[PDB]
RNA sequence: AGCCAGAACCAGCCCUACUGCAUUAUCCUGUCGGGGGUCAAAAUCCGGCGGGCAACGAAGUGCAAGAGGGUCUUGGUGAAAUGAGCGGAGUAUUUGAGCUGGCACGGGCACGCACUCUUCUCCGUGAUGCUCCAUGUUGGCGA
RNA sequence: GAUACUUUAAAUGUGCAAACAAACCGGCCUUAGCCAACUGCAAGGCCGGAAAGAAAAGAAUUAGAGGCACCAAGUGGGCCUUCUUCGGUAAGCGGAGCAGGCGAUGCGGAAUGAACCGCUUAGGGAUAUGUGGCGUCAAAACUUAUGGGCUCAUUCUCGAUACGUAAAGGGUGUUGGUGGCCACCGGCCCCGAAAAUGGAUGACGCUUAAGGCCAAUUAGUGAAUGCCCAUUAUUCCUUUGGUAAGGGCGGAAACGGAGAAAGUGUAGCCCUUCCGAUGUAGAUGUGGCCUGGAGGUUAGGACGAAGCUUAUGGCGUGAGCCUAAGAUGGACCGGCCUCUAGUGCAGAUCUUGGUUGGCGUA
């Protein structure tokens, strides 16, 4: 149902010292299930972007940032994620979602079936709302059309728990057990 | 048929704990020293046991005064 | 858990527990968030200026 | 003196970002630490931290400072224990449900303060409201008070763990889930 | 098994550093050593006379004796299950002055100094506070912490 | 009162009940221009400036304090029941929330430090008892 | 160098110190010690002072009582694994370093397995978990969801629990990705893929999966734990033992019941409290059990001793003890304290006596 990815702004910096009094100030932007995990991936981000280590830093400030209403849009995710036969590669895949945390939560899915890539070897590069016309894929083009309309066809539709049955009478609705 | 291997060794031997050294200050035996030195100060300590009796005597004298 | 227990180990329970009955009554959480929500807009708009 | 000392933070944060400016939270200074597998196969050094640790049995738990030391000896025993920075509220259900003293080298359970009072000897301990406050703000006694007790035996938490082999991060249990062991301590107390 | 000498693998242990080579200068003639002081054990590889055995060159122990021209050391030594303490016998060349106990030294030498001032009346020195308080941090700069294509 | 049942009450323990404070801005809303598309016009989208609380279950964000059911998982039926729960005395006491008059906090004070709504309060039974055991209600079966 | 020896140089290590027989500040005595000499230096002492008893700066912690002897057992064939490795084409092969295991050990899981995963053990309840699971076998989604992708496999055959028993190269089979209808890189599937009794995801079976990757907990409703299973954890009852910890023991008086021992060990002098409890070879303890005989003491028997028989119960954790019945027997013998030994049997191709299936067979 609800995305199991959270979105969360993550603000850093190293503990100021003689050497420098006074150190730069940088914000994250990270998707994960806790604010831990956030933590995490922002100290290996400032680890092998900028020299810094947990064990000398400080955090400022780890928020959640709010989701939108919900509106159907189409949104463009740009990631990336390793393998040791090809290596690291780069993706832009376009999504059609109500949130930017489902849009990116559809995205993990998608790797991980498609690919076998797992969560701690992936990394987001962007994600965004782009217009009906920049939308490249026909599979997602085709959800723009105004006179859309289509049946539900081979449907498996299950009982309510409470009146679920093992043998009913052929023609009518009995239950016979249970 | 020569086998050898230390493999055990460590845990038994921590089993009653390595002990701690002798502390400096016994077994202080000064035998084997540089030998002038040592001939001095012996009879330092002789002048130094007749001085500790002299001083003995003295405080036995003082409180049978008072 | 235990009644007898907790008033023993600490006398002040009690008047904690009206301080939570106070604040879980409606019509004071009411006014109360009301009142406060006007007192902070308020006061960030003053301190901004 | 906790209301007080609440809102005078919020207020210090109000402060910075009505201008723009960030507040740095003052490093936890106070860890709970629990043990969370059994005794089998463990190697000389973690054996030993462990028993100084005093965690010596599996749901075995104990307060301990935050500072440099204690912070290099638990780092090295990361797989056997999970850890974090407790509450007020988690602070008080220990000592009032799980709390027991070291008294005449018997573990005896806390039913009234005079047993506190004769225990401790010192007028700034009388009562368990005291000791929750040494322990939770980690005040001059902080040693007095956690070294008098018995270490806290918990149950296992119900609901279940989700991965005793991997770290918190991993998706796993073990090592520092931060202000996250209270929820986790909340379902074993 | 075969060759076990009194000298056996000490190709790297006995050996001078890099541009380093020579023999004992005059600052080391000059160094006065006295019954109890700490004294560090370390071969000299170019005097070869009263050189120590390879166990004991890197370890710190007390003199219990002087002779015109050596020094017996004291060191700790563990054998099976107890620490035993041996004592050997070197020329001057071979040790030097510990400073494991500088600090210890240093703690009382203040500790005396602040209790003459406190005496004295003297306003005392301001103490120093802790790092890991709490604080509003002013930034000078603020950046985008980022994965981007060209990083790869 | 021996055996076997059922229900009630008391102590303990174990479950489920009853819950507030902070944070929202990469957000909400109205216009203007663009861009889009239709059989016409709306929207998805971007940039100007006007306001702001998405506030009935709005966040599935951080921390939370708030008597009904078991005990064939225990002991008992008051042979010293220590109880906010059993007794005596009155109606007030003092906990919070709003609103009030030196220093701290930031470049004014969101309300830190010192001096109207909302709840029940004070008092009591030592062991001339060292230890153990002997105390309810309703049926079935046993003359 | 040759065509790995080395300036540089880690991680993991390793020695010493961090105020009570110690060290710091000034009186003095003594030395046939050094020095040209001593009011300097070296050494041993005596008399005094100081002492956040070790501050602040992340500024230790302890289920943290130190030291010293005596007497003696078993063992001196090992093996497995993790990370380093030397020999060897390789080995369930030989040799080593550090740690953990099995041997000496079960229990809960991996269908099965000395050594893998979880957990380590007094006799029992309740609650909750670990590893592993939730179509049937088989406890749990009576085949959960108001989650998303992918996959069709025809004689060993799609696939599906680690440790543990197939490669290059091809494929328009299908699903996507990068750069320019093309060239390359992915995911599942298919060729490549050939042995000896009939047979193995454990079996059946499964394909809007009961498969493979990812993700949930009753579902965009609005707030921490879906469910099942241990000799583990929490808690309650009972036993036993402690380097155990407290209390009572001059009969208050009167007349619901009884008892009340100054105590290692008992049917424990009596209460209360806390912690431990598995184990081969081996050590030790026991008002611990049993057999023949001696010194004492106290009893029994022709109204029936010893011995023997048992759907004869009772007591004891146990070795065992005691009662009942004999439609058994016919003359000796039980308890307690000391003493003493030819003193306890399931197995030695054990000794001696007697039976026995094969067999009414050859
Ligand atoms: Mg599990
Ligand atoms: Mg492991
Ligand atoms: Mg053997
Ligand atoms: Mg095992
Ligand atoms: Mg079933
Ligand atoms: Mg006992
Ligand atoms: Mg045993
Ligand atoms: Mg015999
Ligand atoms: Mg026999
Ligand atoms: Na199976
Ligand atoms: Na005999």
């Amino acid at each position: 149902v609800k995305p199991h990815l959270r979105h969360y702004q993550v603000v850093g910096r190293e503990s100021p010292s003689e050497k420098n009094p006074e150190p730069t100030v940088y914000k994250f932007e990270v998707f994960a299930p806790n604010f831990v995990v956030a933590k995490s991936r922002f100290w290996r981000m400032m680890r092998v972007k900028n020299k810094v280590k947990a064990t000398h830093g400080d955090v400022l400030s780890c928020k959640v940032v709010k989701d939108a209403k919900l509106v159907a849009r189409n949104y463009l995710v740009d990631i990336a994620y390793y393998s040791q036969r090809c290596g690291y590669t780069r993706m832009v895949k376009e999504f059609r979602d109500v949130s930017k945390t489902g849009a990116v939560s559809q995205a993990y899915h998608d790797l991980a079936s498609r690919h076998r890539a797992r969560y701690h070897n992936i990394e987001v590069l962007n994600v965004k709302s782009i217009p009906d016309h920049e939308v490249k894929h026909l599979s997602i083009a085709q959800y723009h059309a105004p006179n859309l309309s289509f049946p539900l066809l081979q449907r498996r539709t299950k009982a309510t728990r409470k009146d679920r049955a093992i043998f009913v009478k052929k023609n009518t609705k009995r239950a016979v057990v249970a | 048929s020569k086998n050898h291997t230390n493999h055990n060794q460590s845990s038994k031997n921590h089993r009653n704990g390595i002990k701690g050294p002798v502390p400096l200050h016994l077994h202080n035996s000064k035998r084997g020293s540089w030998l002038p030195a040592l001939v001095n100060a012996r009879r330092v300590r002789k002048h130094n046991q007749k001085a500790a009796l002299k001083k003995r005597r003295e405080r036995i004298a003082a409180f049978a005064a008072k | 858990k235990n009644r007898r227990l907790r008033l023993r180990l600490n006398p002040y329970v009690k008047r904690e527990t009206a301080a939570a009955k106070g604040m879980r009554n409606v019509a004071n959480r009411d006014a109360r968030r009301k009142a406060k929500l006007a007192r902070v807009t308020k006061a960030k708009k003053a301190a901004t200026k | 003196e906790y209301r007080g000392a609440e809102k005078k933070l919020v207020t210090l944060r109000r402060q910075a970002a009505s201008h723009g400016n960030y507040y740095l939270e003052a490093k936890p200074k106070v860890a709970v630490v629990t043990r969370i597998r059994g005794i089998a196969k463990v190697n000389p050094k973690q054996r030993k931290i462990l028993q100084l640790l005093r965690l010596r049995q599996i749901f075995n738990t104990v307060f301990v400072k935050m500072n440099k030391p204690m912070e290099n000896m638990l780092r090295a025993v990361e797989p056997y224990i999970a850890y974090g920075y407790p509450s007020l509220a988690t602070v008080r259900a220990m000592v009032y449900k799980r709390g027991y003293l070291k008294i005449n080298g018997q573990r005896v359970k806390i039913t009234d303060n005079q047993m506190i009072k004769d225990k401790y000897n010192n007028v700034d301990i009388v009562c368990a409201e005291d000791m929750v406050n040494q322990i939770y703000t980690c005040g001059k006694h902080f040693r007095t008070v956690t070294h008098g007790m018995w270490p806290f035996k918990l149950a296992p938490p119900a609901g279940g763990m989700r991965q005793k082999r991997r770290h918190f991060v991993e998706g796993g249990d073990y090592g520092n889930r931060d202000t996250l062991i209270n929820r986790f301590l909340a379902r074993m107390i | 098994v075969h060759s076990y000498g009194y000298k056996s693998g000490t190709r790297h242990l006995f050996a001078k550093k890099f541009r380093k080579h020579g023999v004992p200068s005059v600052s080391t003639i000059l160094t006065n050593i006295k019954v109890g002081d700490y004294v560090d054990v370390v071969a000299d590889s170019a005097v070869r006379e009263g050189m120590p055995h390879k166990y004991y060159h890197g370890r710190t122990g007390i003199v219990w004796n002087v002779t015109p021209r050596g020094v017996g050391v004291i060191i700790n030594k563990p054998v099976r299950t107890r620490t035993l303490r041996k004592r050997i016998c070197v020329r001057f060349e071979h040790v030097r002055k510990s400073r494991c106990q500088e600090a210890f030294k240093a703690k009382e030498h203040q500790f005396q100094a602040y209790l003459a001032a406190k005496k004295a009346g003297k306003a005392l020195p301001p103490l120093q506070k802790s790092s890991r308080l709490g604080g509003i941090v002013r930034p000078k700069n603020v950046e985008v912490l980022a994965r981007r294509v060209a990083d790869y």
